[PDB]
């Protein structure tokens, strides 16, 4: 329906960037919103040839290129523009009952220094023997720790297949230092299986954290590894 | 900023009925919508709202133009209904559409056989797992070197079994003391 690129982005203060948005629904009207911990209209485009400021236009620019595409531009990013950005479209904002379809959104983080970006450390913690004895069930825990920005996706893979049954992931990464603006984050998930499942040594449990970070384009001078968009996994094996 | 909705968040037992209400100031308002938004995701149309009343399955919506409110009724709540529900108003004339701040819904399952326990798990150093506690136990946030997660529901579908858990960990520390700021039921299992 409504596509947005990129889905994730970390910028240095003062850098520029454009968020791209496309609808294949032949709508006239398109919008750009930001959402902060609701929705505020940045700018809108009522039809192909025109654009107009929304509630919070300061710091942004937009092109209505063609009927199909509506770009949002951040001239020079400021920390305050850290936010979730949603593109939307509608058949025509002048009609009674006009319905808006949202794009998936773009989580954008602005920091003073790209040295604050870190991929997650990932570890799998094995079921307690006491849990296994008491319940005849076994709960694994995956921890992703030390990452920034909080742009991660966690999934569980058992024997080469992605699983949802028995899985709980925290809705939200928590801040390791809630006071700090550059706090690094942590995310936990559980995966619970039967005792006999865990006790099969052939069973393979893999926690997979997708991290989104710096692009290839971004410049790195720090002694440590360039914190790029990457996947990190941690693994466990069954034990009788 | 002139649509006002339920503050929230709202806890509703699984299967029970949930009710949402929203007021709007502009009585010349033309169109009305309920949107639903999952955590870390985008808003989605749930339904249009008419004076007629409106029913799709478990969802009923009502507009009352005389009194300036809209409503949403959800029967037979599912765990999958957990989300934020945004009131949405299209004024139609000189103003932009307004989206409400939203009311957060958390549909809570019944745990028939609480088995509250705190287990310690080792790295394939260690974390603490509080689990199998009933849905009305509350897990609290106090130590800055102790990390405590909110309550999370997992669903072992093949066994038709739900259970709550919370994870805690620290660099400083024993599981016995990890969840003290929560009212932990006495007889919570603490393994040898």
């Amino acid at each position: 329906g409504v596509t947005q690129t990129p889905k994730f982005q970390v910028l240095k203060t003062g850098q520029s960037m454009t968020l791209q948005c496309a609808q294949d629904m032949n709508h006239n009207s398109m919008y750009w919103y930001r959402q902060d911990p609701g929705l505020r209209l940045i700018y809108y485009s009522a039809s192909e040839g025109t654009t107009d400021k929304g509630e919070v236009p300061n710091g942004y620019n937009v092109s209505r290129l063609n009927k199909r595409e509506f770009s949002l531009r951040l001239e020079s990013a400021a920390p305050s523009q850290t936010s979730v950005y949603f593109c939307a479209s509608s058949e025509g904002l002048w009609q009674v009952g006009d319905e808006q379809y949202f794009g998936p959104g773009t989580r954008l983080t602005v920091t003073e220094d790209l040295k604050n970006v870190f991929p997650p450390e990932v570890a799998v913690f094995e079921p307690s023997e006491a849990e296994i004895s008491h319940t005849q069930k076994a709960t694994l825990v995956c921890l992703a720790t030390g990452f920034y920005p909080d742009h991660v996706e966690l999934s569980w893979w058992v024997n080469g297949k992605e699983v949802h049954s028995g899985v709980c992931t925290d809705p939200q990464p928590l801040k390791e230092q809630p006071a700090l603006n550059d706090s690094r984050y942590a995310l936990s998930s559980r995966l619970r299986v039967s005792a006999t499942f865990w006790q099969n040594p052939r069973n393979h449990f893999r926690c997979q954290v997708q991290f989104y970070g710096l692009s290839e384009n971004d410049e790195w001078t720090q002694d440590r590894a360039k914190p790029v968009t990457q996947i990190v996994s941690a693994e466990a094996w069954g034990r009788a | 900023k002139e649509v006002e909705q339920d503050p929230g968040p709202f806890n509703v037992p699984e299967g029970a009925t949930v009710a949402f209400n929203c007021t709007y100031s502009n009585s010349a308002s033309q169109s009305f919508f309920w949107y639903r938004q999952d955590c870390r995701k985008e808003p989605k149309l749930l339904m249009s709202v008419y004076s007629s009343g409106n029913e799709d399955g478990r969802f009923t919506a009502q507009l009352n133009r005389a009194s300036q409110y809209i409503s949403l009724l959800i029967r037979d709540s599912k765990l999958s209904d957990s989300a934020t529900y945004l009131c949405v108003v299209q004024p139609g004339g000189y103003q932009k559409v307004t989206f409400g701040t939203g009311t957060k819904l958390q549909v809570i399952p019944n745990i028939q056989n609480p088995d509250p326990a705190v287990y310690q798990l080792r790295d394939s150093k260690s974390v603490c797992l509080f689990t199998d506690f009933d849905s009305q136990t509350n897990v609290s946030q106090k130590d800055s070197d102790v990390y405590i997660t909110d309550k999370c529901v997992l669903d072992m579908r093949s066994m038709d079994f739900k259970s709550n858990s919370a994870v805690a960990w620290s660099n400083k520390f024993a599981c016995a003391n990890a969840f003290n700021n929560s009212i932990i039921p006495e007889d919570t299992f603490f393994p040898s």
